[PDB]
């Protein structure tokens, strides 16, 4: 009875829980405390669900119901709550606080004014009663919070100018968003809400201090906690506006900056010009200072004792005094090296590490100084260095210190950067420093180019830092046009700061010419600034940026840096290079790298160290097998080096540990002396290069480890505890776990692995095939670290490819320039607010998708040391050090090298996902998990108990895949499409027995009986799961290979192969022609779309589909055009009463919208407590999406369709995303099932594996021979029955029929012409037509018969041909087949060459004479000149053959014309004449210069209206020449292939149209009020009343495209070639 | 026709001057020691691999240019 | 006026500029118009039925594209600007390009620095034709080099002679020149050993 309990404790806590209500500035009572109130509604969910796990629940089972439903309220009215207050509070201090804002926005400042009323109304009211329930049961609560969410919302969107003048105000809020900069400005009062935008705004500065009042600041900190201290603290109340007292931190930031440079200057000058230090004064002298003070008072006195050495022997004759500072150098150098030895607090160890990174420099620089025999200080070997110049007897501070390179003088801007890691000064930076200070001086920009990860834009970066400047990064790409870089220079104009534009030739050509503008006149400005006769009095240089007058602060720069030859870049034109002073990085000198790197982190061995890591990284690089995901640039041997210092950081302390457990005795020197590190290093490239390696490539490098590192090993820790938990979570999911050889050891291992890449790393790639194993690992490695460490760990699972990148990264308007978040942009925004604790849990952005250059490159900035999200709008989204970017791939083969470097690799080989997991995963799954939602248990372990044999290694199955992966399939076979195959058939097999048993109550099936039906169901499942995707040959192969090597009785048949076999309910084998009757069709329903004859290969296919569809599992239908797919499905769906199929007709421009618009039409989104959910509006029907050309759409590039890619999401997830919130949303009652042509057929492209991966594809091939007899057979004896005499006739017509198609499709073959496809459609359309033909007719002669039959095959198989020989060759083929089939008639009467047939003169389709005919159209034309076209025509034999035709085609049902032909043949003017006589009304578009979609769209609407509200008969003439986009072609394969266009109606237009179709089923007489049976009443009379007639040019290429970009256009359309005029 | 002709000539003749056979380089303990090993299983690797999808693909033109098969995307594409 | 061509702000401001200067005589230069093809076109066709002024002169420079269209192309006059055919051309180019004043300044060392990075840029430039052993690539040594070398070279020696008539040859200093147009003017664009 712990339920009650519970639920009473939980009963008194929500009666006792009270909202905690704080002031606001004597205004309000805000609630506080959101995260107590969130984490116990999750507790009390987590506790009343888990209730709903008991079965003593039932008893409560209607009050926690209720319980439930009162605290899904609670969440809902508290997940805006939080929101709207937020707003209003910012939202408060901006209407408030800024008097201007009246004046110039007054509209929506007195809405503000009405929405705070109504807010404090509300808050006043809960302020009365606290209490939670007190405000749930408010009337309307809900909706008045979610009214003023949307109001808030509205007015914030409204004041985007008000913040584009605060941002001229003070110049560094350009660099800030419209949402913080709103923060900013509202929370003025509270400066505590400030601390987290300060990043944003200042190089190092992360947050201010403040006194106890917060009224003034007293000095600045940094991210690590370095404090600078103002000497005159800046107050708030004396400057309560924000701006200026920003702008007063920063001027004081400046001048205590200085101040203190001076101080540690005058300090350190007494360590300079010393032969001996004492270590304790100058630890001392290093913690009092920051970390850029004493680099700077270092370098300062260095530059100052080089310079008076030199000095001292310009005579040339002196002394030598350079040995003095050589020696001093050395000296100071070895003190700091002995302190690195001993620890540290990490601050003072970032120092020391900086400080010898400095001195090691400056030895170099005065070893060379000294080799070189300099003796004068005007020389160039010292002019060249970069020398710091100190003049303390400067009135200004902030020109105290000069730092000058070469001829260019520069001042330091005294930004506080806080600790940044400095780079060493290889020979490579010297270079790169001398270039770009040279460009500064010339005022150019700087343009360092080279391939990635060669020390560019850290290059950029460090001198920025040098010279104590801030520097900007800008991830560049294609959306940076022309105003927003005018945006990003003026804010970087009046800031004064260095703007880092890596990856710059990803901007569009015509952009960059663009900017190129800007970038002059900027230069111009800078360089009338430098002048001296400018003057401070003289107004500041001003540039025209963005037709504005914007001020040019000296300090500035432009840097850009990119990659040349790299994929997606363009390329710079003369006008914008002439501006940049390029320098080309492409070798880094990493062996000095390395070498000052260990050096610093206390190794003694730095230099054999990096001797032995450098040229390893070379063998590495020439040595292991080329691969897409290897890289061993500098980047590598970086973090190598980083891990190898913490390793031996790690190590020393656990050594300290074990010392103090064991004894006290402790020695800093002893530990360091006595230190293998060697092994440290091996271990660090161990857990940073193993991972991403191959297989067979793993000993090679242990190899080559064991040659340069001899006698030193590697052994792997035991983690132990996360083993455990690796464990514990493989068991609660039916994960196999394996321990070292044990089956899953490889997968454990590369969990572990991954582990350790991500401890590392914040960007991780799991590169490996489809079905490796890699979203199980990193899912069960996030689960078992939050079931471990206690923090929870939440995934954003992320298709990058499934959704355009400006719905991926954000979008900026052209016209009013606001930004929309993105999917990635929103989600890590969300993470980085924090508003409802996301900072506190381990957040996983994996992107499962492909990867290519076009958005990858976007996310450089964030996977390098920035960690920065740079946006257009000059916006930057910090990276959280708990958020980490995973992706998901199965190969990398085009993204760059940039992309590779940047992120650890954990490869994944199929080898890790061994087979016998796998089984072992489907029986651990088969035994737990009822497939109702028992008896259905205790069946799922009794099959699963007998086929466990089966499912081992060596087993009938492995041996079966294997063998199977040696035939030749369809469709590229993958071992998991053929093991989900086997599991779902597996699957409804246990279904069946269950059904078996529910039919018969009284004597359910025996243990004999299961086994014996579970055993042969096995075989036969195996058999259509591994050879379903093949033809005939190869399934009697794996038939015969099955009866071999499998011990189970098999059918004794001896030619009959085993696929002819079905098993049935009772455990035998029965042949599949058991359930083939010879039925007899009747005479009404020859030929019915819906009739469908049955056959062995019908009967199989329908027994598997409906099997595959009884799991709502996704499958796919692959077989050439015509060979009955469509009809396979829907018969199979015919069986299935509780699932409705829907069309889609895919194209080569389908996207992802056109099932956005299908879901929008068929499905509705609704709010759930879980999510949003989308299905069917028909409740319990399942929606089946039948994709008809699912691999047509374009493959781009990079080998991804954008449409397959949303489809694997939608199927492998459950669920995609809402693109218009951001919000994810989940299938529900939704399957997809696909038809496609062979990938070998022209036009289509092959499937990805990972989408292949979960559908199962069955083959359905061509009827054979014997088939099309049976089939046609059946037809004509069915349609014959009409006249009795000609009954006997049916079976040589039958086989006349199939002769000639199966002549036809030999002889006619793709390679010829795009358009000569036959298939049973062409059989179909001619027993249709014969039977049309001979319907009204009462009595007909053999002849007759014959005459019919040969002008419907030429209507058929002659109507497309295009040659004359072509034509002369169906003709005497017609001929003969007839004459062979058809002995003894008189083939004059039935055979004369002018076959015509027509109803024009007479009431039946009877033959017609051609003069007889040629009077009659005659007349006709006569009488159309006179009422419609007066233009007249010339009358000929093929005019009158054409006119019969399209008079054939405008008869039937459903019959759309493509006319091909050259122009002026009269292919329109016929058009219109033969539908003026239908009585068709004739439709063309008027095409003009400003004819857009929207307009098509139009017409569109207005066609369907008339022809499906009107019941107006329509021919809609259009024209090759009236496509413009590739819109018109979508909509115009939609409407032909359905008769509907999905999203063509929507809004108000759709209500309308509801009302029209309404009104005209009423004036049919027919009951319709619902929406989805008058939209069907409407498709219906479209179908039936709408004909479009295409006409185009013979073009040779133009129509291979139209055949794949409007494949309707060749499947419902027949084709006629009237060519050029004989 | 006149091309198909033509490039059956050729390919027969590529067919006859490229050789057909290479083995692989087998693993040994004391091999892998060898960095001229290391390099060399690679060399043949390669070698091999590419070899045998050349032959298979001129093979497979061969046949078209006899059309005893039908050609593929790939097949049209490896022809043009 | 000038006016880069490729944004649709660009767009306007070439009309309007064009609009202007017909009328008021001025130039117009429009940079890298075979980015737009299709409005190449579209000016092309307002140019033909127009009456400018006497002194109006509109610049449209373009790299060679197939793209730009031919009807522009019959309407205007061609001037294909190339590396100059040899050592002598480069040479006499490079000193008419500097102006003579620049050259003859105080010190009379001036002139034969000048000459000698002259001689050194044709030199340069000319191992431009034979791409494999003249270099290794393609370099893009063009006339921005030229500039930058001819500004060190002017800051450098006003640097060591402070304006007097004459400077000894060993006083100028010929390390620093080296240097810099070995590492930054020059040896930037070199990425090869
Ligand atoms: N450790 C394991 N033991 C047993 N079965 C496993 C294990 N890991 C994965 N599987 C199973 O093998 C298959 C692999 O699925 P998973 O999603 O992990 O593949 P993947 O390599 O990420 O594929 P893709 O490239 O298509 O995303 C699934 O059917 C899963 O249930
Ligand atoms: N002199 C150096 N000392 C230390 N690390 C360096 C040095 N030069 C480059 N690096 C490292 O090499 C990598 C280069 O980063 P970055 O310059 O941003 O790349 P890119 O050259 O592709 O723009 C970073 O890890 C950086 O810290
Ligand atoms: N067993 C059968 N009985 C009757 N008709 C068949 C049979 N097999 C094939 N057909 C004919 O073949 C045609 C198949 O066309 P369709 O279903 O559109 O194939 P796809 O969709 O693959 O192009 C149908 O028109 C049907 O009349
Ligand atoms: N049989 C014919 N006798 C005389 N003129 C004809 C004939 N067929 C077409 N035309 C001419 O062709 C013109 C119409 O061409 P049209 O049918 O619009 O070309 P398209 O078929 O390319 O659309 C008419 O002006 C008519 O004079
Ligand atoms: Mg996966």
């Amino acid at each position: 009875m712990a339920l009650e309990e519970f639920l009473k404790q939980i009963r008194e806590v929500w009666n006792t829980y009270e909202l905690d209500l704080v002031n606001y500035q004597n205004k309000c009572r805000l609630i506080r405390g959101w995260d107590d109130l969130f984490n116990k509604v999750k507790e009390h969910i987590n506790s009343v669900s888990a209730m709903k796990l008991s079965p003593y629940y039932k008893v409560f089972e209607e009050d926690a119901l209720s319980w439930e439903d009162k605290l899904n309220r609670i969440m809902a009215l508290f997940d805006v709550w939080i929101d709207v207050q937020r707003r209003w509070v910012y939202l408060e201090g901006i209407f408030t606080g800024s008097a201007d804002i009246k004046h110039l926005l007054p509209v929506e400042t007195q809405r503000f004014q009405s929405i705070s009323t109504e807010f404090l109304a509300l808050m006043k009211k809960v302020s009365k009663s606290p209490l939670v329930m007190d405000v749930l049961n408010i009337q309307g609560v809900q909706r008045s919070l979610e009214r003023l969410a949307d109001l808030l919302g509205k007015i914030q969107k409204a004041l985007g100018e008000y913040l584009e003048r605060e941002r001229s105000s003070f110049p560094r809020f350009y660099f800030v968003g419209d949402e913080d900069l709103l923060e900013i400005i509202g929370n003025s009062k509270n400066v505590a809400k400030l601390q987290k935008h300060f990043k944003k705004m200042f190089a190092g500065v992360s947050s201010i201090i403040l006194n106890e009042d917060n009224s003034v600041v007293l000095g600045i900190s940094s991210r690590e906690g370095e404090e600078v201290m103002f000497k005159t603290p800046v107050s708030i109340t004396e400057h309560p506006k924000i701006n200026e007292w920003l702008t007063l931190v920063e001027k004081e930031m400046r001048v205590t900056l200085a101040k203190l440079l001076a101080e540690s200057v005058t300090e350190v000058e007494i360590f300079g010009k010393a032969t001996s230090i004492d270590p304790n004064t100058y630890i001392t002298w290093i913690d009092k200072y920051q970390a850029q003070l004493v680099v700077l008072s270092a370098q300062i006195a260095w530059s100052e004792n080089v310079e008076t050495a030199l000095s001292s022997m310009g005579g040339g004759g002196d002394a030598a005094p350079l040995h003095s500072v050589l020696s001093n150098v050395e000296v100071t150098l070895n003190v700091l090296a002995d302190s690195v030895l001993m620890e540290q607090p990490p601050l003072r160890r970032r120092k020391l590490e900086h400080l010898i990174t400095e001195l090691v420099h400056q030895r170099d620089v005065t070893r060379s100084l000294i080799k070189s025999k300099i003796d004068n200080a005007k020389s160039f070997e010292w002019l060249s260095q970069m020398r710091f110049y100190f003049d303390p007897k400067q009135t200004d501070v902030l020109q105290q210190l000069s730092i000058q390179m070469a001829n260019a003088k520069f001042n330091y801007g005294f930004e506080y950067l806080g600790v940044q890691d400095k780079l060493v000064q290889t020979p490579l930076t010297d270079r790169c420093y001398l270039t770009m200070t040279q460009a500064l001086e010339a005022r150019l920009g700087g343009s360092p180019f080279g391939p990635a990860g060669t020390g560019k834009t850290e290059s950029v970066k460090a001198l920025g830092h040098q010279l104590g400047r801030f520097v900007l990064v800008f991830n560049c790409d294609e959306t940076f046009d022309f105003q927003a870089m005018g945006r990003i220079f003026v804010g970087l104009c009046q800031v004064g700061a260095w703007g880092c534009f890596d990856e710059f030739n990803r901007l569009e050509e015509r952009m960059l010419s663009a900017v190129s503008q800007q970038v002059q006149c900027i230069q111009e400005a800078l360089r009338e600034h430098s002048n001296p006769n400018y003057d401070k009095t003289s107004a500041p240089i001003t540039c025209e940026l963005l037709n504005k007058q914007v001020k040019v602060s000296p300090d500035m720069a432009i840097f850009i840096t990119m990659n040349p030859g790299y994929a997606g870049r363009s390329n710079l034109p003369d006008n914008l290079k002439k501006l940049f002073r390029s320098l080309a990085m492409t070798k880094p000198d990493r062996q000095l790298i390395a070498q000052v790197m260990l050096y610093s982190q206390g190794f003694r061995t730095a230099e054999v160290l990096a001797n032995k890591i450098v040229p390893f990284f070379k063998l590495c690089d020439e040595q292991l097998s080329s691969q897409s995901h290897y890289d061993f640039g500098l980047r590598a041997l970086k973090s190598v080096l980083v891990s190898a210092g913490n390793v031996k950081r790690e190590r020393i302390q656990k050594i300290k540990r074990e010392k103090e457990e064991r004894g006290e005795a402790v020695d800093e020197g002893e530990i360091a002396e006595n230190l293998p590190e060697q092994e440290i290093l091996i271990q660090s490239v161990c857990e940073t290069m193993v991972p991403k390696l191959v297989a067979e490539d793993i000993p090679l490098l242990f190899s080559l480890l064991s040659d340069v590192f001899p006698g030193v090993q590697y052994h792997r820790g035991e983690m132990t505890a996360l083993r455990e938990e690796l464990k514990k979570v493989c068991q609660e999911m039916y994960l196999t776990y394996g321990d070292g050889e044990e089956v899953g050891g490889m997968w454990v291992e590369k969990v572990l692995q991954l582990y350790q890449i991500t401890q590392i790393n914040h960007g991780l790639m799991m590169v490996g095939p489809s079905g490796s194993g890699k979203s199980m690992a990193w899912r069960v490695l996030l689960k078992a670290l939050e079931r471990l460490e206690g923090v929870e760990g939440v995934a954003h699972i992320i298709d990058p490819k499934a959704i355009s990148k400006d719905h991926l990264y954000g979008t900026l308007d052209p016209n009013t320039r606001e930004w929309t978040d993105g999917l990635f942009t929103h989600v890590l925004r969300k993470i980085i607010d924090s508003v409802r604790g996301e900072l506190q849990k381990r957040q996983w952005i994996v992107f499962d998708g492909d990867v290519d250059p076009e958005w990858v490159e976007n996310l450089n900035s964030v996977l390098d040391d920035n960690k920065l999200l740079t946006l257009p709008n000059g916006e930057r989204l910090s990276l959280p050090p708990n958020v980490r970017i995973m992706f998901e791939v199965q190969d990398l083969k085009y993204a760059t090298l940039a992309t590779v470097s940047r992120c650890g690799m954990v490869w994944f080989s199929e080898d890790v996902l061994s087979t016998d997991m796998i089984f072992n995963n489907f029986l651990a799954r088969l035994r737990s998990i009822p497939l109702d939602e028992s008896p259905m248990l205790q069946i799922q372990r009794d099959a699963a108990t007998i086929m466990q044999p089966y499912f081992t290694s060596n087993g009938l199955v492995t041996k079966a895949l294997e063998h199977a992966f040696q035939l030749e399939h369809i469709m590229d076979l993958t071992r998991l499409r053929c093991l989900g195959s086997l599991f779902s058939m597996l699957h409804q097999a246990c279904r069946n027995v269950a059904q078996y048993n529910a039919n018969h109550p009284d004597f359910p099936m025996q243990i004999e009986q299961l086994e014996r039906y579970i055993q042969r169901y096995l075989v036969y499942a195996i058999l259509w799961s591994l050879s379903g995707d093949s033809r005939l040959k190869m399934r009697a192969e794996l038939g015969e290979y099955i009866r071999r090597i499998t011990t189970v009785p098999l059918p004794t048949a001896p030619n009959i192969p085993i696929i002819d076999y079905e098993v049935s309910i009772s455990g035998e084998w029965s042949p599949w022609q058991a359930k083939v009757p010879q039925i007899e069709v009747e005479t009404h329903k020859v030929a019915a779309p819906d009739v469908v004859v049955p056959t062995l290969d019908t009967v199989r296919h329908e027994a598997l589909l409906y099997t595959w569809l009884a799991e709502h599992k996704p499958l796919v239908l692959c077989g050439p055009p015509g060979s009955g797919k469509t009809m396979t499905l829907f018969s199979a769906l015919r069986a299935l009463p509780d699932m409705e199929v829907v069309g889609l007709n895919f194209s080569s421009a389908t996207t992802p919208e056109l099932l956005l618009k299908t879901f929008d039409h068929y499905c509705e989104y609704r709010r759930t407590p879980n999510g949003v959910v989308l299905a069917p509006v028909q409740l319990g029907k399942w929606l089946v999406l039948f994709c008809d050309e699912i691999n047509l759409p374009d493959m781009d590039k990079y080998g991804t369709q954008r449409v397959i890619s949303f489809i694997r999401q939608m199927v492998e997830h459950g669920g995609f995303y809402r693109t218009s919130d951001q919000t994810w949303v989940k299938l529900e009652r939704i399957q997809f099932v696909g038809a496609c042509n062979p990938p070998t057929d022209p036009g289509r492209k092959p499937l990805s594996h990972r989408f292949l991966r979960h559908v199962p594809v069955v083959y359905v091939d061509y009827p054979g021979p014997a088939s099309l007899t049976q089939i046609y057979g059946t037809f004509n004896r069915a349609m014959l029955r009409l006249i009795p005499s000609l009954r006997t006739y049916a079976e040589p017509l039958t086989a006349a029929m199939v002769e000639f198609y199966t002549m036809s499709q030999e002889r006619f073959t793709q390679d010829t012409q795009p358009h000569y496809i036959y298939s049973p459609r062409e059989m179909t359309r001619w027993v249709r037509g014969i039977f049309e033909a001979l319907r009204p007719l009462e009595t007909l002669p053999v002849e007759g018969l014959i005459r019919i039959w040969a002008h419907e095959a030429l209507r058929l198989f002659q109507d497309r041909l295009v040659e004359d020989e072509e034509r002369r060759w169906t003709d005497e083929n017609i001929d003969t087949v007839a004459l062979k089939h058809f002995p003894n008639i008189d083939r004059e009467k039935a055979m004369s060459r002018p076959i015509l047939y027509s109803n024009w003169l007479s009431k039946d389709y009877i033959p017609v004479d051609q003069e007889e005919l040629r009077d009659y159209v005659k007349a006709r034309l006569k009488v159309f000149y006179e009422e419609e076209l007066d233009v007249p025509l010339v009358l000929f034999n093929e005019v009158l053959d054409h006119v019969l035709r399209i008079d054939r085609i405008f008869r039937q049902p459903q019959g759309h014309l493509l006319l091909i032909g050259v122009s002026g043949a009269g292919k329109t003017t016929l058009s219109r004449f033969v539908a003026w006589m239908n009585g068709l009304s004739v439709y063309q578009i008027k095409v003009h210069r400003k004819y857009t979609g929207e307009d098509f769209d139009e017409d569109l609407r207005t066609v369907l209206r008339r022809s499906g509200c009107k019941n107006e008969k329509i021919a809609f003439i259009m024209d090759e020449s009236n496509v413009l986009d590739s819109g018109f072609l979508e909509r115009m394969n939609t409407l032909l292939a359905n008769g509907e266009v999905p999203g063509l109606f929507e809004g108000d237009e759709y209500a309308t149209l509801m009302t029209q179709c309404k009104e005209g089923a009423q004036k049919e007489g027919l009951m319709l009020d619902s929406h989805e049976e008058l939209y069907k009443w409407f498709t219906s009379q479209v179908i039936r009343n709408l004909h479009v007639v295409f006409t185009m040019n013979p073009s040779s290429e133009g129509l291979k495209d139209r055949a794949a970009t409007s494949p309707a256009l060749f499947n419902r359309c027949v084709l006629n070639w009237f060519g050029d005029w004989s | 026709p006149a091309w198909m002709r033509t490039l059956h000539t050729t390919a027969s003749n590529w067919l006859h001057l490229i050789p057909q056979t290479l083995s692989h380089l087998k693993r040994t303990v004391e091999n892998i020691k060898d960095p001229l090993f290391r390099f060399f299983e690679r060399e043949v690797k390669m070698g091999a691999k590419l070899l045998q999808d050349v032959r298979q693909d001129l093979a497979d033109v061969v046949q078209v240019c006899e059309g005893k098969k039908k050609q593929t995307n790939y097949l049209r594409t490896l022809i043009n | 006026t000038s006016i880069a061509i490729g944004s649709a702000e660009g767009f306007n401001q070439a009309d309007k500029a064009i609009n202007t200067a017909v009328k008021s005589g001025r130039w117009v230069m429009l940079k890298n118009v075979h980015l737009a093809p299709g409005w190449l076109m579209q000016l092309e066709k307002k140019l033909h039925s127009l009456q400018p002024h006497a002194c109006f002169r509109l610049f449209l420079t373009m790299e060679i594209n197939p793209k730009v269209p031919v009807n522009l192309l019959r309407a205007g006059r061609i001037f294909v600007f190339e590396p100059p055919p040899g050592v002598k051309a480069n040479m006499l180019r490079t000193f008419s390009s500097i102006p003579v004043s620049r050259i003859c300044k105080s010190p009379n060392e001036r002139a034969r620095l000048y000459f000698l990075l002259a001689w050194f840029h044709a030199i340069i430039q000319e191992r431009l034709r034979y791409a494999p052993l003249g270099w290794s690539k393609k370099y893009e040594f063009g006339e921005s080099d030229l500039r930058s070398a001819c500004d060190t070279v002017d800051t450098w020696l006003d640097d060591t002679a402070k304006g007097r008539q004459n400077i000894s040859p060993d006083k100028i200093p010929w390390s620093a020149l080296k240097t810099l147009m070995a590492q930054s003017i020059y040896g930037g664009r070199v990425d090869n050993e």
